[PDB]
């Protein structure tokens, strides 16, 4: 029998002073699912229910799964497992966050965070709602494309050692890329005051260009190219474009 | 039993009442571009320093690292100097001891172009041992 | 002055020590990778050099020992070419490879060549440079030193 | 409460909404631009809810691609759903579609384009042009292969906006009753463990569908029926529960997704004789036949030998005929999410996919405008007052039988707009929020307490298990009586063992044990409901198709001419609603039944569409 063995962070925050700690957990790769996700569900069913993990989707999409395994922030339901089975891998909650639970850390600020970049689309004409389409080009909405993919699961702020140490001040890669998603829509009129936002030395410019957020996130996106285009636009070294104009047959 | 207390309403960042009064125009984005220019001015400037050495290498040098060393310390101060782990009291006393670290970085720079055989001479003579 | 959401991420900190809760590994178990390694030696190579240049400066000021009557403490302990130049290169990497990686990390900041393909290129490209650089700045000399000990004229 | 002791947390809204999905969050924005203060409810944060997962699109006759006419979806959408759909609702749907996905335009939503500057729109399952007779339709309107999680993550960001405060990782435990009104919600606070009560003039149910209920289906692990459970234990009948979509193409060891877009997009069924065989169980429609004939035309397939792969257990899905610059653009999601799930590139070898369960038509009854109903014989529909439900937790019927692919992100958009539109019109300043009765939800926390320190010998996670492996089992794609039967025995039967429910966590901070049993018990409810319906029923319509009853029976014989024919009555034939009220405490299910809403709301704007021979 082929038995990997994981060892899981754990945390009880209702035990008397109690501290963190490493656990090992022996798992049958051969009655189990091929990825980590599947191991701690069967680890939680089949040995320890106070076993305490977020997870939702099974397909990578959700976000909800995000944590640290074999050193690297990524999904669970999605990083297959090392069979190699004298190797034990390492399972930590998502680096330098308060964790409430095992592995469950508080996500609140990063949401908060999120919150302040005011993630909709704003418009200086007051527009009918339901009345009819914006215009929008296809190159214009391509630029798109690597920004909304971001499934909004932090495993690239909490890569980033420079959010490790001022997450109060640097908004992080994950807030970056998508404060950039809502400049570089045509559609959007606010890039101004978005730029305006962060502004100041720590909100942005606190990225020191480490390139963790790129390199582990499991979507396959690039916040680095994101911040760094950032700060092309705060040093007016560019600006955004204008909006191709809306054809008179639309 | 259900003999509960009325609760307040979770911590919750409001983008737009935090909008009321935010003017303030502070644009670090002109510092962040000469530092960088800077830096690639001094690209040029150390393989000049290889070749071409004497008393004015050593002024331009002790000059151009000076300004790039104070710009360089001060982030790396306010990365670590952090309020949240040492208070806000000695947090500010080591921002201060950037420019204190500047300062004297200086000065024993001029010292020692002035009173010691200076920066590129001071290569060439490890780089005979 | 802190911006609003700066403000809440102190009160959220502040909260979060008063709830007595830890914080996560990150340092200790955090792979290490070509990305953020990279990083920590350009900000170790740029600070090592900066703090040579104050203990150096306001060092040989403050003492009675100057910089010629060093060299000859150092000469005079007759230790070998190999280990001399040793240190000769871990006196060059420093500046070659800050130097080089330097303008990398501008490239960064200017969104060029962010993805991982060129991360990595770039990351092995200028530790190379630098390593060759280095070797070329200490041994060609010392090539040169050899050319004299034994010669012809 | 007996064991232990539980801090009890009062709040007072204008309305809670007990969900952060499409439904939920579209009815949050309504709601605070209609001025009300607005409490959302939600057990995970609202970006990791299910419509997240989304991948196809949203209906609406913009006619990006080619005219189009939002009556013709009405057709399809009618005609979808095999004449159990109340029409005056699928009405208000179609009705409004070109509005609300414009609306999710203006929101900043990034559909992709057409050369013209417009929504891209791609064909897909179960439509047409005009009212049946032209051809193939292009309604479905998209963000490429994630057109669900762009509309959550839009409609997210726009709520951040309209001042609502947000309840997050919050359980909801039960709906707050004074004398058949729902004057709230009562919910645990997982950060802390702390008891929250909601104190709310209104109250919608927006919790999304149990597709958890099965051994294997598309649905997230927060799929648990939460909802229809909360309105069972509120003494509130569910709608029928036994139309359970299972779609054609999920992947066939795993069950994640592959959309029906990919069909849409030009990819097709074939199976093991290298047949694309959809050309004969539907000659016109081909692969793009309704969900429901399509899964039944693959179950078919796998029973006559014709099945694919080691076993020949599922068939599969081809797109590598399709150029590699139309699947990277259309369908980059899925491109990714066979790679590493079935290692499959799809620009060259096909998709192992299986028929899995996905969607859930029933759910809780309403009217047209969302509110609640009780039915009685006599006095008909009887609103709840206070409560409000949308989105898949609920049954209007906009989807009676069978759900219209990309139907659902529009049911949840139009019908959680709906919401806010009648409270902002119903509910008036002058009327104060409830006061709770006395003792209000200690039940709920009674059963917590039992729950969290349950001391049985069978666990949580076996009993979840044989229950999901049963409903596999009996009420599958097709259904007989006497396998039906024996499957109503087995379930009544774990609804017994439930009381030997053992738990092992015992804290109140985070405890996803605690909560995953909660989970259990409703699913048990929405399970035992699903099944018992589907017993009673002997008829084949949409998704139910019973082998020992095979024709649709409704009032007239629809496939021989209409008149010279006599009426059957309300109780011989089965055009007609499953309803099942459970005691939550028994598990007892008594049936009812109640008319199909044949009417449009008005015969002016769009005429009604008489049943049919239903042929795709
Ligand atoms: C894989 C997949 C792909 C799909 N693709 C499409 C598509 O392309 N087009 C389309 O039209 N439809 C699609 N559907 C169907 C459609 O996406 C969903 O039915 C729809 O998103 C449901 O929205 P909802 O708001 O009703 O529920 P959900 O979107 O599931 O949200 C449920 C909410 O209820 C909350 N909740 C549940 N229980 C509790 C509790 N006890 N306490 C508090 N909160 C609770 C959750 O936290 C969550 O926020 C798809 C479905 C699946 C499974
Ligand atoms: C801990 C480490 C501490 C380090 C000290 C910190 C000091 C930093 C300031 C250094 C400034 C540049 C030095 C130039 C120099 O010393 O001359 C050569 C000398 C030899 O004398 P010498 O033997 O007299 O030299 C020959 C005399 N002509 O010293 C050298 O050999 C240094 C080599 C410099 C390498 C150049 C970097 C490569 C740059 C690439 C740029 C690319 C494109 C443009
Ligand atoms: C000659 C060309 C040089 C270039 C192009 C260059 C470039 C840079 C850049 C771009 C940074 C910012 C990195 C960040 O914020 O993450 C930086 C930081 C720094 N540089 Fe240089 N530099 C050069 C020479 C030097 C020299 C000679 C020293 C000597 C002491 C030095 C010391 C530092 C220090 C201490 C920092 C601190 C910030 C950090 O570690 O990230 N640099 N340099
Ligand atoms: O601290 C940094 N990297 C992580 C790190 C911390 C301590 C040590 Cl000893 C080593 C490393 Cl790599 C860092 C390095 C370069 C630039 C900026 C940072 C910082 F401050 F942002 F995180
Ligand atoms: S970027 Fe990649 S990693 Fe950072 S959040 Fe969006 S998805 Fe998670
Ligand atoms: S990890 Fe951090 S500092 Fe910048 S580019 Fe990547 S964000
Ligand atoms: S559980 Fe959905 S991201 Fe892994």
């Amino acid at each position: 029998k082929r038995i990997k063995t994981f060892e899981i962070y754990r945390f009880n925050p209702e035990e008397p002073g109690a501290k963190p700690k490493l656990q090992k957990f022996d798992v049958d790769l051969d009655k189990c699912g091929t990825m980590v996700l599947d191991a701690l569900i069967k680890i939680k069913n089949e040995v320890d229910p106070t076993l305490t993990f977020r997870r939702s989707c099974r397909e990578g999409i959700c976000g909800s799964c995000a944590m640290n395994i074999a050193g690297e922030n990524t999904l669970a339901c999605i990083c297959n497992i090392d069979q190699n089975t004298s190797k034990t891998t390492k399972i930590y909650p998502l680096p330098h966050m308060f964790v409430i639970k095992d592995l469950v850390p508080d996500m609140n600020l990063f949401y908060a965070q999120y919150a302040s970049i005011q993630p909709w689309l704003q418009k200086k004409t007051k527009i009918n709602l339901g009345e009819k389409q914006q215009y929008q080009s296809i190159k214009e909405q391509e630029k798109l494309d690597g920004l909304y993919e971001c499934i909004l699961c932090a495993c690239c702020s909490a890569s980033c050692p420079s959010y490790w140490w001022n997450a109060d001040k640097y908004l992080g890669p994950a807030v970056l890329m998508q404060a950039y998603r809502w400049i570089i829509d045509s559609r959007d009129d606010s890039a101004a005051e978005r730029l305006a936002r962060m502004q100041d030395g720590f909100s942005a410019f606190k990225c020191h260009t480490i390139m963790n957020c790129t390199k582990t996130c499991p979507k396959h996106l690039n916040p680095a190219r994101a911040i760094g285009e950032i700060k092309m636009l705060l040093t007016k070294m560019k600006t955004k474009p204008a909006p191709l104009p809306t054809p008179a047959n639309f | 039993t259900s003999a509960a207390v009325t609760g307040a309403a979770p911590p919750q960042f409001d983008p737009i009442a935090a909008e009321k009064g935010f003017k303030p125009l502070h644009s670090h984005g002109t510092l962040f571009k000469i530092e960088r220019y800077f830096a690639a001015a001094m690209v040029p400037l150390i393989p000049a320093a290889y070749f071409i050495h004497g008393r004015e290498m050593d002024l331009c040098l002790a000059l151009a690292l000076t300004l790039h060393v104070h710009w360089g310390v001060w982030g790396v101060v306010n990365d670590y100097g952090r309020p949240f782990v040492l208070g806000d009291t000695l947090a500010a006393a080591v921002r201060v001891g950037a420019y204190i670290f500047t300062a004297c970085l200086l000065a024993g720079l001029l010292y020692f172009n002035e009173h010691d055989v200076g920066l590129t001479r001071a290569f060439e003579m490890v780089w005979e041992l | 002055e802190k911006t609003p959401i700066q403000v809440w991420g102190w009160d959220y900190l502040m909260r979060q020590r008063a709830l007595k809760r830890p914080i996560a590994p990150h340092l200790t178990i955090y792979k290490p990778q070509m990305t953020w390694m990279v990083s920590g030696l350009h900000r170790v190579t740029g600070c090592a050099m900066a703090g040579t240049l104050l203990i150096g400066g306001v060092g040989f000021s403050v003492l009675p020992l100057d910089f010629t009557t060093f060299v000859e403490f150092i000469r005079g302990l007759g230790i070998p070419w190999v280990i001399l130049d040793t240190f000769k290169f871990i006196i060059a990497f420093p500046i070659a490879f800050h130097t080089l990686n330097g303008i990398r990390f501008i490239g960064f900041d200017m969104a060029k060549g962010t993805d991982i393909p060129s991360i990595y290129r770039g990351a092995y490209l200028v530790l190379g440079l630098a390593a060759l650089i280095s070797l070329a700045v200490v041994v060609y000399p010392r090539w040169e030193r050899h050319k004299k000990a034994t010669l012809p004229t | 409460s007996n064991i232990a002791q539980y801090k009890v947390i009062d709040h007072a809204y204008d309305v809670v909404i007990i969900g952060a999905g499409g439904a939920g969050l579209r009815a949050a924005m309504g709601l605070g631009e209609a001025g009300f203060k607005t409490a959302v409810v939600t057990k995970m944060f609202p970006t990791r809810s299910h419509t997240t997962a989304a991948q196809g699109g949203i209906n609406a006759a913009l006619g990006s691609m080619n005219p189009d006419d939002w009556k013709w979806h009405f057709y399809d959408t009618v005609k979808g759903s095999d004449w159990l759909g109340d029409q005056n609702a699928m009405h208000y749907l179609t009705r409004n579609a070109v509005e609300a996905v414009t609306e999710l335009e203006n929101f900043g939503m990034p559909f992709s384009r057409t050369p013209e500057g417009k929504i891209y729109q791609r064909s897909f399952g179960g439509q047409s042009n005009n009212y049946g007779k032209g051809g193939v339709a292009k309604r479905t309107c998209c963000v490429a292969d994630r057109t669900g999680h762009s509309m959550l993550h839009t409609l997210y960001g726009n709520s951040l906006r309209c001042h609502c405060t947000f309840f997050i990782e919050y359980f909801a435990l039960d709906l707050l009753m004074d004398k058949g009104r729902c004057v709230g919600v009562i919910a645990l606070c997982l950060e802390d463990g702390t008891i929250h009560r909601f104190r709310s003039k209104r109250t919608i149910v927006a919790t999304g569908g149990y597709g958890r209920a099965y051994f294997s289906c598309t649905t997230a692990h927060m799929n648990t029926g939460d909802g229809t459970a909360l309105a069972t234990r509120a003494g509130i009948a569910l709608e029928d529960l036994e139309f359970i979509q299972f779609h054609p193409t999920g992947i066939y060891g795993v069950g994640c997704l592959i959309t029906e877009g990919s069909r849409g997009e030009g990819g097709f069924l074939v199976n093991s004789e290298g047949e694309r065989f959809m050309e004969r169980y539907a000659p016109k429609a081909k692969d793009l036949a309704s969900r429901d004939v399509v899964s039944r035309a693959e179950t078919i397939e796998i029973m006559e030998g014709r099945g694919v792969g080691p076993e020949k257990d599922h068939i599969y899905l081809q797109l590598h005929h399709l150029p590699a610059e139309q699947l990277h653009q259309r369908l980059p999601g899925i491109s990714e999410t066979a790679k590493i799930f079935a290692g499959v590139d799809v620009t060259k070898e096909p998709i192992p996919v299986i028929p899995t369960v996905h969607y859930n038509m029933g759910g809780i009854p309403t009217n047209y405008k969302a509110q609640v109903i009780k039915y009685t014989k006599e006095g008909g529909d009887k609103i709840v007052p206070g409560l409000y439900a949308c989105g898949e937790c609920a049954c209007h019927s906009v989807h009676g039988a069978n759900r219209l692919g990309a139907n659902s992100l529009l049911d949840a958009v139009v019908f959680g707009r709906a919401c806010s539109i009648n409270i902002k019109e119903e509910l008036k300043p002058d009327e104060k929020i409830p006061e709770l009765p006395e003792g209000a939800g200690e039940e709920s926390i009674a059963n917590l307490d039992a729950v969290r320190y349950a001391n049985g010998d069978v666990p949580t996670a076996e009993l979840r298990l044989t229950m999901q492996k049963t409903m596999q089992k009996h009420a599958g794609v097709f259904r007989r009586g006497d396998i039906l039967a024996e499957g109503v025995k087995k379930m009544m039967d774990l609804f017994k063992e439930l009381k030997r429910l053992k738990t092992t966590d015992r804290s109140l901070i985070w405890n996803s044990d605690l909560t995953e049993s909660l989970e259990l018990q409703n699913l048990m409810l929405n399970a035992t409901q699903t099944i018992v319906a589907a017993e009673n029923r002997k008829e084949s319509r949409g998704a139910h198709a019973r082998d020992d009853f095979p024709k649709r029976e409704d009032e007239y014989d629809y496939s021989k001419p209409i008149e010279g024919q006599t009426k059957r009555p309300f109780e011989k034939h089965w055009r007609k609603h499953t309803l099942t009220k459970q005691d939550p405490r028994t598990g007892h299910i008594t049936l009812d039944y109640r008319p199909v809403i044949d009417k449009t709301l008005d015969p002016a704007e769009v005429d009604w569409i008489p049943p049919i021979i239903r042929s795709y």
